[PDB]
């Protein structure tokens, strides 16, 4: 609820400009925050509404795309990269920082769902952290794990009112 | 002499009025009926009750031996309600059935 009232505060701010153009930052806001809520089409037809002049006056804009179409492709092991060529200012850092979570919960989540045996190398690119759920995974979530293979097995986990005004409206 | 002719071993027992508790009036007309039978009976059904229990009350004729003017008096009766296999049938047929709904009145009403 008290993120909804700060994603519709920066909406409404581009549309009034005294010049048809707003500043930069405002531009980076949106652009970032339309990854964040998956809406690829948005997000490119934004980059598309960018003119080219202030396009290339600020790098930082061009750094976001990046991002954008790595994640436009679904490659999940190159975004976790493209996060981090570039380095964003503490303005814009912290949609990033939500960003990432959010790619990397979505990994959990279509794995789980789509695969019934994946590679665990294939699998650490996904969730992207090849770091310490090689360990941590087999006795905490369950999910049985066998090395040399290196296979992971995921396992699954008022009414009288309407009903009246159905009646009301076919007898009448 | 007409109902004689249809149920032939069936005779006059007493008769019937629809009221509250009972009043003079009703020991007025018992006291016309026991020039037609002996011992007659009286029925009462209450349709302006405002309670659980069957409205029907059955009361017999018991005559005093009070001093001075002589009086009559009603004494209540408990009654069973026996039914036959056709009445049976007829009325689970009756109570069971809901769809009796007829006009301006809606059939959730």
């Amino acid at each position: 609820f008290s993120f909804k009232k700060l994603l519709d505060q920066c909406e409404n701010q581009e549309l009034e400009a005294p010049g048809g153009i707003a500043t930069p930052p405002v531009y980076g806001q949106l652009l970032a925050l339309y990854l964040l809520h998956n809406d690829m089409n948005n997000a490119r037809y934004l980059w598309k509404r960018i003119p080219p002049a202030i396009k290339s006056a600020n790098s930082e804009l061009g750094g976001i795309w990046s991002v954008g179409q790595r994640i436009w492709q679904r490659d999940f092991p190159g975004i976790y990269t493209t996060i981090n060529a570039h380095q964003w200012s503490e303005t814009v850092q912290p949609i990033m920082e939500a960003l990432r979570d959010a790619t990397r919960r979505r990994a959990f989540a279509l794995v789980s769902q789509a695969y019934t045996s994946i590679i665990a190398d294939d699998f650490a690119a996904f969730v992207g952290l090849p770091v310490e759920e090689a360990v941590k995974g087999i006795l905490e979530q369950g999910w049985q794990a066998d090395s040399t293979t290196r296979m992971v097995l995921p396992r699954k986990p008022q009414q009288l009112a309407r009903l009246t005004d159905y009646v009301a409206f076919l007898e009448n | 002499e007409q109902f004689k002719q249809v149920f032939k071993e069936l005779e006059f027992l007493g008769w019937y009025t629809t009221g509250g508790p009972p009043d003079p009036s009703d020991i007025h007309v018992h006291k016309q009926v026991c020039e037609i039978i002996e011992s007659p009976l009286f029925l009462k059904l209450n349709p302006m009750t405002k309670h659980t229990d069957l409205p029907v009350s059955v009361f017999e004729s018991v005559i005093d031996i009070i001093n001075g003017e002589a009086t009559m008096l009603f004494a209540e009766l408990t009654y069973t309600l026996a039914t036959e296999e056709a009445e049976r049938i007829g009325v689970d047929h009756v109570a069971r059935m809901t769809a009796t709904g007829s006009g301006e009145n809606s059939t959730v009403a």
